[PDB]
DNA sequence: GCCCTGGAGAATCCCGGTGCCGAGGCCGCTCAATTGGTCGTAGACAGCTCTAGCACCGCTTAAACGCACGTACGCGCTGTCCCCCGCGTTTTAACCGCCAAGGGGATTACTCCCTAGTCTCCAGGCACGTGTCAGATATATACATCCTGTGCA
DNA sequence: TGCACAGGATGTATATATCTGACACGTGCCTGGAGACTAGGGAGTAATCCCCTTGGCGGTTAAAACGCGGGGGACAGCGCGTACGTGCGTTTAAGCGGTGCTAGAGCTGTCTACGACCAATTGAGCGGCCTCGGCACCGGGATTCTCCAGGGC
């Protein structure tokens, strides 16, 4: 069983995902807003995988799953098949 | 005899395969019935978009000094192409970066 | 031991098509699959919106009307047009040569 | 006296250097940590391709990154330089996405 | 005395379920249409993500579990597991019955 | 002698219509094959959906004093419920309006 | 030929749509803005409906070239069949 | 001497009068005339169905009405309670249009 | 002098009578759903192969972390002024009701040509090997840039 | 005394040399696309009907346009304090490379039961057709809300 592994998701992390998104100056609260914008996003993305595993009944999430969940949710992702 | 075959790619003029385009039709449930033409038409239309984005990742590559197109310069045809930006808008490339953009309000003054 | 299953692409034709548009470049196995990826995508769009077309007005059949009606409702403006043109083109020299 | 650079040369030099890179930027033995997590509340002993990882963290990282696009822009509308929870909040929510 | 063509709608099967949860309420012709085209949307929305699974996963058929994976797709939480209640108790009913 | 014909809407204990949901798949060209329960799967979910939207609406008409659903109360339904303004959320209501929402910044420092 | 019909939607009509929206304080260039967007929207609305009309063979707009368009658009309208 | 409300008043009771009601804001002949104006460019001697003409001056007026709250969030946004062209921009931008 | 009541005045709501037109029920009828068999193949299932996912472990070092310091940015406060609101008046054209013409949507009938289906045959395309060169990686260097102190008009 | 270079430190762009593994190309083979037909119905076409779109016209009035105070909100400036950026030393786990094991993905062969299909039958649903009551409307009175002018602390 996996734990707080949000925490996983570090500050120098975030910040480098702002610099690519062009910010120049990031407020300290901004961190635990942004991982909780990054585990709602990853928890439709993998529910919607693990529905596409499920009904394959297959026990392994492919990345054809989690093509089809990010295509489900207007979010089309090229480079996995 | 019957006659020497010939794919209907070369008889469209085409690079795409008509053939198969035409397999897919068939077998992707759209219509019950697909027309001679539907076929030779979408693999043009399939090749048209394809030497488009080809022609552009090439000019990327070239000035980059690469010679081989990778999905950084994929992203820099499409995300500098007006049309092809549009297109595909809700796309998004693997390993295909973002543009070189500051907002002008976070630059040094002077 | 046995070959794999094999898995049909679009990467021979893209291929194809980058060596008419730049002889002397290559590409990439990920860059190929993005490519691969695109024309399916495509292919899709296309071919769902002229399935839609066929359905609202009645029809069995998905023709080069469709096909057309299908590209000018998807793609934005110049490309359009000349998508339209190639099409077009491609179907007159199919009819004329069989 | 010991060189030092004024507050926001560095930050500028890194937007630089990160929007001119294409590589991952969380680590990935975390945030797989963090996908296999998510997944045990929908479904028990799980496994996953390492391609379903890789392209799990290519779509948040995307997502990521447009979604601090806006809210620089959001802050930049408010005379601000600085992102914050409520230049997040106002991005999701003009997107529709709260 | 040219009689109008057939158009087929859910009105009726509509006012039959407003009966049920609101027996002395009625129905206005334009909250009917609206109502109509609800029922449309959504039967084609769970009809395609059923017929991409069942084409996702090389099938020829749709089935109730095609039918249900789509449920749980396209609809938000509670309300996609009490449809999938309703729907998996009628498929027993009916199994039952013949 | 044949036997009295049962709708299969009887049979599954529906209202919304079976038969009539297993053609639109049939003819709908989406699969080569449509299994016999999925049309009474999908009718026991429309069915559903309906009752919840119709059961809110006609809560929100008696709201009004009205004995009639109108697109208003449909929209004031849909908006006012979390789900199933999940579900309609890129759907306009012709003749719905909008929620009654002012911003708390806008009103009077009393 | 019809001309300058966009000065139709007027100052007021602009002024009840963001009653509608909750603006409370509307600038005076807000309706020269409002204006070129909703000329825009319908632009790329009856762009698309007018190709189904086209592909139709009809000459005439319908319901449902409009519900069609919007439809393709993203922003479904329910009422209008 | 004459009575007058305050700057502010009767907006917010426009407002709350225009959240109770549902019809039509825009005058229903200038909003014919300009989609008959607009259509001119793309085919000559249309035809509209008097429903056409109404699905359009709908669906325009709730994309209207969705990017004024979108357009008031963004003027609170930057501490103000009018909203000016920057912020019917900065919305278009969030949402994807411009 | 600043603030709390307290009436005016306006707006909104609540009641009640009118009247109409659309919801709602009813009646033929027809066409689509149901019944009842037939069949052939899609898929369920069992068995088997072997891919790749998981688990671990040692090591190297790149990255994270914690801390200190200062500075520049966020934010509150103040003042001005101008631009937008509220409102009374005048003007305009939307709206409504009605009439009339005919363009074209919609239907019907028919006929043919275009597409599905089949079968045969072979070549295009896929999996698999393989070699070399484009690019990844140091590595040293030549800039290009930032920042502070300093000299000076 | 506040402003522009000097130069120093720092970072980055740029040859240059190594090296390697992924790309491109060649080979074998097999399956799916082409060629050559036939059958039948989808659709192209012509004729016809009627409906519903357009065009006009005149009267009424709601609404738009306009102008005019005036207040309050936008915005600019200024000050202050704290919180974020930069950099530095310490810690820690990520990455990497190997080894090993087996779960399950993926394929194959059988066979059956489920769905397509088809023909006959009939009632569910649709169009049409009234018809009355729910809602719109109108007017009038009660209630609430806004606001400022003066009384009081």
């Amino acid at each position: 069983v996996l734990r707080d592994n949000i925490q996983g998701i570090t500050k120098p992390a975030i910040r480098r995902l702002a610099r690519r998104g062009g910010v120049k100056r990031i407020s300290g609260l901004i961190y635990e807003e942004t991982r909780g914008v990054l585990k709602v996003f990853l928890e439709n993305v993998i529910r919607d995988a693990v529905t596409y595993t499920e009904h394959a009944k297959r026990k392994t999430v492919t990345a054809m799953d989690v093509v089809y969940a990010l295509k489900r949710q207007g979010r089309t992702l090229y480079g996995f098949g | 005899t019957r006659a020497k075959a010939k794919t209907r790619s070369s008889r469209a003029g085409l690079q795409f395969p008509v053939g198969r385009v035409h397999r897919l039709l068939r077998k992707g449930n759209y219509a019950e019935r697909v027309g001679a033409g539907a076929p030779v038409y979408l693999a043009a239309v399939l090749e048209y978009l394809t030497a488009e984005i080809l022609e552009l990742a090439g000019n990327a590559a070239r000035d980059n000094k690469k010679t081989r197109i990778i999905p950084r310069h994929l992203q820099l045809a499409v995300r500098n192409d007006e049309e092809l930006n549009k297109l595909l808008g809700r796309v998004t490339i693997a390993q295909g970066g973002v543009l070189p953009n500051i907002q002008s309000v976070l630059l040094p003054k002077k | 031991k046995r070959r794999k299953t094999r898995k049909e692409s679009y990467a021979i034709y893209v291929y194809k098509v980058l060596k008419q548009v730049h002889p002397d470049t290559g590409i990439s196995s990920k860059a190929m699959s993005i490519m691969n990826s695109f024309v399916n995508d495509v292919f899709e769009r296309i071919a769902g919106e002229a399935s839609r077309l066929a359905h609202y007005n009645k029809r069995s059949t998905i023709t080069s009307r469709e096909i057309q009606t299908a590209v000018r409702l998807l793609l934005p403006g110049e490309l359009a047009k000349h998508a339209v043109s190639e099409g077009t083109k491609a179907v007159t020299k199919y009819t004329s040569a069989k | 006296k010991p060189h030092r650079y004024r507050p926001g040369t560095v930050a500028l030099r890194e937007i630089r250097r990160y929007q001119k890179s294409t590589e991952l930027l969380i680590r990935k033995l975390p945030f797989q940590r963090l996908v296999r997590e998510i997944a045990q509340d929908f479904k028990t002993d799980l496994r996953f391709q390492s391609s379903a990882v890789m392209a799990l963290q290519e779509a948040s990282e995307a997502y990521l990154v447009a979604l601090f696009e806006d809210t620089n822009l959001c802050a930049i509308h408010a005379k601000r330089v600085t992102i914050m929870p409520k230049d997040i909040q106002l991005a999701r929510r003009i997107r529709g996405e709260r």
